[PDB]
RNA sequence: AGUACCGUGAGGGAAAGGUGAAAAGAACCCCGGGAGGGGAGUGAAAUAGAGCCUGAAACCGUGGGCUUACAAGCAGUCACGGCCCCGCAAGGGGUUGUGGCGUGCCUAUUGAAGCAUGAGCCGGCGACUCACGGUCGUGGGCGAGCUUAAGCCGUUGAGGC
RNA sequence: GUGAGGGCGCGAGCGAUAACGUCCGCGUCCGAGCGCGGGAACAACCGAGACCGCCAGCUAAGGCCCCCAAGUCUGGGCUAA
RNA sequence: GGCGGUAGGGGAGCGUUCCCGAUGCCGAUGAAGGCCGACCCGCGAGGGCGGCUGGAGGUAAGGGAAGUGCGAAUGCCGGCA
């Protein structure tokens, strides 16, 4: 009768972000939110890492995306749809592209968001120096 | 009857949720100089009195 | 010592002594049966060849019994077709002994 | 001889009317909607249980893919070896292996990098 | 719903009215309405063929007489209507009331004695008949009975 | 010990009383009088009667102390309806129902 | 009850039965204008207290247990975990947090979750019968035969002619 | 019982080498398999014919970067949209 | 070895009313009906057991005869929403 996992603990992840890819990176990163590299792991519970992110300003991308990769954004009133430029992200607040590939790539559920919170996003490096800080690539 | 009608009978949840705020309130009273019996604020009373 | 097993088509671990429910077996109401269909160890005993080319693990049949009733219930709408089965699953229950590698 | 209802139809329904007991709202009280709610139900269960199978078929293959990649390979890899390694134990399920006793779960990753290549 | 004691009228117009659809309250998916398909009186009986109306009694008899409960008598010395005087009669002929016992006799005054009695069924001897024969354990009769029996087959 | 009062056939709606008494449940007697005296509904009233009806019961046949008594619990329950017609336009005719209640209140000891 | 009621009228035409063996039908006291309660008392029983036997369901209500205010929905279902209640136990019961899955019933239709029909909900009433005659199958009786109709006698749940 | 059939492939007429069009022929699936996997979703397209149970196993179509099972697999090319 | 299934054909069964069984047997130490169960037997419709109500009926085994099973008919009557 499979086992069940008990309570943990929050494993505090640091990964770098300069160089990396986009999309590349989102696709491990989300799959450590998940735990699911962690044996132990578990649909219903949520416990994957603590993941944090540093410099995401120097992500990197493949051909014209900072010229023509452009988000939409729909407020509800009408001729509300707002759209926007890779370029204009990165400019302005930037850790907004790497926090949106990410959330796309998470389950679609209320957990779903539980596990976005587990994320920390930055730009600088340099976070709030909590504790654990394990550096990964 | 004419034209605006009901779609769908409320549930009786959805009733009693409406019911919410319907609730009332205790009367806000307060002991008299006079008697020791309750008055409501601002306002001359029997077994009471008042002055002026 | 952990132990894996295989019997009435599924596989499962042993502890040294306990009860187990599996798939009905032929035997007496309190006799005793291996399942020399037996894989690894809490010794570490890679099973090469499927099974264990020589180990057995000893049960006593502590008795059979049927399982709590399910409802198979089919339904097909627009055609009134239902349809509803009970269904209880025949077992029996193995108490462990001798896991003897 | 005029065969009234009676009973009948009563003890049908407050047989079935039990079987509901729980359900949102008006579908535990009328017969009727609840009625309804059991044939659903029933072919929910049913078609379900088909399914808990491919459920934790799955499970166990993250599990695996999991601890199996902390010594070094795909899910797909380890289990190639196995399955030339002639070990046929291990039905996914028990490589649960990988959370109690992980050095008997070593053992079968190198067994399995070993004889698969 | 012709018998019933309502009228013809149409209940209601039957269009642009919201209600149903109706004729009248006979109609009987009203309460109060006529039954259906429910009975009306009719005559239960046939007629089974004669040969087999002998064969039943003679094979009923037969029962009996194979299962040794048959018993022809002659000896009714208990006369006087009087059940006092057949139980007594009945007590020596091996008739104590443990079975039931249909006696068959010419004998008016045999009947009124045995007639009375909870455990025997009194009958003449052209009643024979399979029910009778079937219902009680213990067939006893007259010999001027069983006479007229075989009249009628032997 | 705990101790009843019921008025049945109470000519008046369940909804609109049940505002009353939900108002003075798990309440000092003396409050209570308090409210129900001063509070404006037509419900009042007859909740006020009844809440009396049973401190007086409380007292002389089951001794209770006035003093201490507490609504220990009361609640209000749909006695049978009373349908009156209605005459409607263009010829039809709704039927109103006048419905009614009976209400229960029960005493108990302050505490111990 | 051919009543009430509806119709000028001919005429249409309801609903409505049950305390208890017995009235022993609740003196007297208590709150209240009364109704109606509480105590006392009758009774085997008063949740038999008077449109009073039993007293179901929809429906309204008080109390208790579990649960819910970042959530996306045919209301279930599968798994896991929490909490509350049973039980030596292992088990079991109630609830629902998260996860996977999932287009009401009937009807009609080439095709419906369907924005196609029907149904507010519950209880009761509601539709393939019967007679004669046919035809085939079927369980028997008798067989180159088989069987009687109306009726007569008998019986009063008897057969016979 | 049925005598409304429907879509798809192929072979023709009609049509405009239009139509979820129509009318025949051969086949097929839905009808009645709106049961199960694939195709995001979707009767009839690909896979497959559900007697029930199992916290076993191989595979079909399809698929193996994350949502989402399983290779960010190996080798040689091409494409910069 | 077969076992998806509408229209339809066939087969087997469950339960309601009534009759023979009955001048019997069950029954106030409790009939019918109602309420409740996580128990037992039946693939199932059902059947049984146990506690609570209820206060007078009930009716085996084996047969027999039907006013015999409702969710829908803008169905009918009533009650309540
Ligand atoms: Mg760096
Ligand atoms: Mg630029
Ligand atoms: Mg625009
Ligand atoms: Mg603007
Ligand atoms: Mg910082
Ligand atoms: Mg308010
Ligand atoms: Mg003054
Ligand atoms: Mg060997
Ligand atoms: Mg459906
Ligand atoms: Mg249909
Ligand atoms: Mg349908
Ligand atoms: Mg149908
Ligand atoms: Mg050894
Ligand atoms: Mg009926
Ligand atoms: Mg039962
Ligand atoms: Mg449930
Ligand atoms: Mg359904
Ligand atoms: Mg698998
Ligand atoms: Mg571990
Ligand atoms: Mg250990
Ligand atoms: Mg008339
Ligand atoms: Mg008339
Ligand atoms: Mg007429
Ligand atoms: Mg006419
Ligand atoms: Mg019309
Ligand atoms: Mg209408
Ligand atoms: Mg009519
Ligand atoms: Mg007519
Ligand atoms: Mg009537
Ligand atoms: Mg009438
Ligand atoms: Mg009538
Ligand atoms: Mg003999
Ligand atoms: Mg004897
Ligand atoms: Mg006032
Ligand atoms: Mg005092
Ligand atoms: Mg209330
Ligand atoms: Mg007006
Ligand atoms: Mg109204
Ligand atoms: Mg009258
Ligand atoms: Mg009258
Ligand atoms: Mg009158
Ligand atoms: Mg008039
Ligand atoms: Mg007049
Ligand atoms: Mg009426
Ligand atoms: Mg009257
Ligand atoms: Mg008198
Ligand atoms: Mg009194
Ligand atoms: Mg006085
Ligand atoms: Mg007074
Ligand atoms: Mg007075
Ligand atoms: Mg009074
Ligand atoms: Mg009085
Ligand atoms: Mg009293
Ligand atoms: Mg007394
Ligand atoms: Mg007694
Ligand atoms: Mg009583
Ligand atoms: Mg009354
Ligand atoms: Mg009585
Ligand atoms: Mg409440
Ligand atoms: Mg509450
Ligand atoms: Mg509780
Ligand atoms: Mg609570
Ligand atoms: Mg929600
Ligand atoms: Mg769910
Ligand atoms: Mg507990
Ligand atoms: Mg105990
Ligand atoms: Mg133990
Ligand atoms: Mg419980
Ligand atoms: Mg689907
Ligand atoms: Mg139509
Ligand atoms: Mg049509
Ligand atoms: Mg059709
Ligand atoms: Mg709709
Ligand atoms: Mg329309
Ligand atoms: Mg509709
Ligand atoms: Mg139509
Ligand atoms: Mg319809
Ligand atoms: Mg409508
Ligand atoms: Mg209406
Ligand atoms: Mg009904
Ligand atoms: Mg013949
Ligand atoms: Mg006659
Ligand atoms: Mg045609
Ligand atoms: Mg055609
Ligand atoms: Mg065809
Ligand atoms: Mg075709
Ligand atoms: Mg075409
Ligand atoms: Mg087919
Ligand atoms: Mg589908
Ligand atoms: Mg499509
Ligand atoms: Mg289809
Ligand atoms: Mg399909
Ligand atoms: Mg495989
Ligand atoms: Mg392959
Ligand atoms: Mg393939
Ligand atoms: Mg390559
Ligand atoms: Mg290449
Ligand atoms: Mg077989
Ligand atoms: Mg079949
Ligand atoms: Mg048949
Ligand atoms: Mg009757
Ligand atoms: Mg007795
Ligand atoms: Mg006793
Ligand atoms: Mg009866
Ligand atoms: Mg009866
Ligand atoms: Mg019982
Ligand atoms: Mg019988
Ligand atoms: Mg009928
Ligand atoms: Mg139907
Ligand atoms: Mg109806
Ligand atoms: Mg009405
Ligand atoms: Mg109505
Ligand atoms: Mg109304």
């Amino acid at each position: 009768k499979t086992y069940v996992p008990k309570q943990v603990e929050p494993r505090w992840v640091l990964i770098d972000a300069e160089g990396k890819t986009l999309g590349r990176l989102a696709t491990k990163i989300a799959t450590l939110l998940r735990g699911k590299h962690r044996p132990d792991w578990t649909p219903n519970v949520a416990m994957g890492d603590f993941v944090v992110v540093v410099n995401a300003d120097k992500i990197r991308v493949t051909g014209k995306k900072l010229e023509q990769k452009i988000y939409t954004r729909y407020s509800g009133y009408p001729g509300g749809l707002k759209k926007i430029p890779l370029e204009k992200m990165l400019a302005t607040h930037p850790e907004r592209v790497l926090e949106h590939a990410v959330k796309g790539m998470l389950p679609k559920g209320p957990l779903g968001r539980r596990l976005f919170k587990r994320l920390k996003v930055y730009a600088g490096p340099d976070h709030p120096h909590q504790a654990q800080r394990p550096e990964k690539l | 009857a004419k034209h605006p009608v009901p779609k769908k009978k409320t549930s009786k949840a959805r009733r009693d949720a409406r019911r919410s705020h319907h609730a009332l309130t205790p009367p806000i009273l307060v002991p008299c100089p006079e008697c020791k019996a309750m008055k409501p604020p601002h306002t001359v009373c029997p077994e009471c009195g008042y002055y002026a | 010592m952990f132990a894996i097993v295989k019997t009435g088509g599924k596989q499962y671990r042993v502890e040294p002594g306990l009860k187990l429910r599996v798939e009905k077996l032929d035997a007496e109401p309190g006799a005793t049966v291996e399942l020399p269909v037996l894989l690894l160890g809490g010794e570490k005993t890679v099973v090469g060849t499927p099974v264990v080319e020589g180990a057995s693990v000893v049960a006593e049949v502590l008795g059979h019994g049927r399982g709590k009733k399910i409802l198979v219930s089919k339904f097909k709408a627009k055609v009134q077709y239902r349809r509803k089965k009970g269904h209880r699953q025949p077992y029996t229950e193995l108490l462990i002994k001798e896991i003897r590698g | 001889p005029r065969a009234k209802t009676g009973v009948v139809r009563r003890r049908k329904h407050k047989k079935i009317l039990k079987l509901a007991k729980g359900y949102w709202g008006l579908r535990s009280k009328s017969f009727r909607k609840a009625r309804e709610t059991l044939f659903a139900a029933g072919n929910y269960a049913y078609a379900h249980r088909k399914r808990r199978k491919r459920d934790f078929r799955r499970l166990w293959i993250v599990r695996i893919n999991a601890a199996c990649r902390q010594h070094g390979l795909n899910y797909s890899t380890f289990i190639h070896g196995l399955k030339k390694a002639g070990i046929e134990v291990d039905r996914k399920n028990l490589a649960d292996l990988a959370v109690r006793e992980p050095q008997v779960f070593a053992e079968l990753v190198e067994r399995a990098k070993a004889a698969q290549g | 719903r012709g018998e019933v004691a309502y009228s013809g009228r149409k209940i209601w117009p039957q269009k642009h009215t919201g209600r149903a659809r109706h004729g009248d309250i006979g109609a009987p998916i009203f309460v109060g309405g006529g039954v259906v398909f429910g009975p009306k009186p009719r005559d239960y009986s046939y007629t089974l063929p004669k040969k087999v109306r002998k064969k039943g009694l003679a094979m009923a008899v037969a029962d009996r007489a194979r299962e040794g409960k048959l018993l022809l008598v002659e000896a009714f010395a208990g006369v006087n209507g009087k059940t006092k005087e057949f139980l007594a009669w009945a007590k020596e002929a091996g008739l104590d009331g443990s079975e039931s016992v249909l006696l068959v006799t010419g004998n008016e005054l045999v009947r009124r004695a045995a007639r009375n009695l909870p455990w025997v069924v009194t009958l003449a001897p052209e009643g024979l008949n399979v029910y009778d024969i079937v219902r009680t354990e213990r067939l006893v009769m007259d010999l001027d009975a069983w006479e007229v029996f075989q009249n009628r087959i032997g | 010990m705990e101790a009843k009062a019921i008025a049945r056939y109470v000519r008046i709606s369940p909804r609109k009383v049940r505002l009353v008494v939900d108002l003075i449940r798990g309440k000092s007697l003396e409050e209570a009088r308090n409210i129900l005296r001063y509070t404006n509904k037509r419900g009042a009233y007859f909740v006020a009667k009844v809440l009396e009806s049973a401190a007086a019961n409380a007292v002389n046949n089951h001794d209770m102390l006035e003093d201490r008594l507490y609504v220990k619990a009361a609640y209000v329950d749909e006695g049978p309806a009373l349908k009156r017609v209605l005459p409607r336009a263009r010829g039809r005719a709704d039927i109103i129902k006048k419905r009614t209640s009976h209400i229960t209140v029960i005493l108990g000891e302050k505490h111990g």
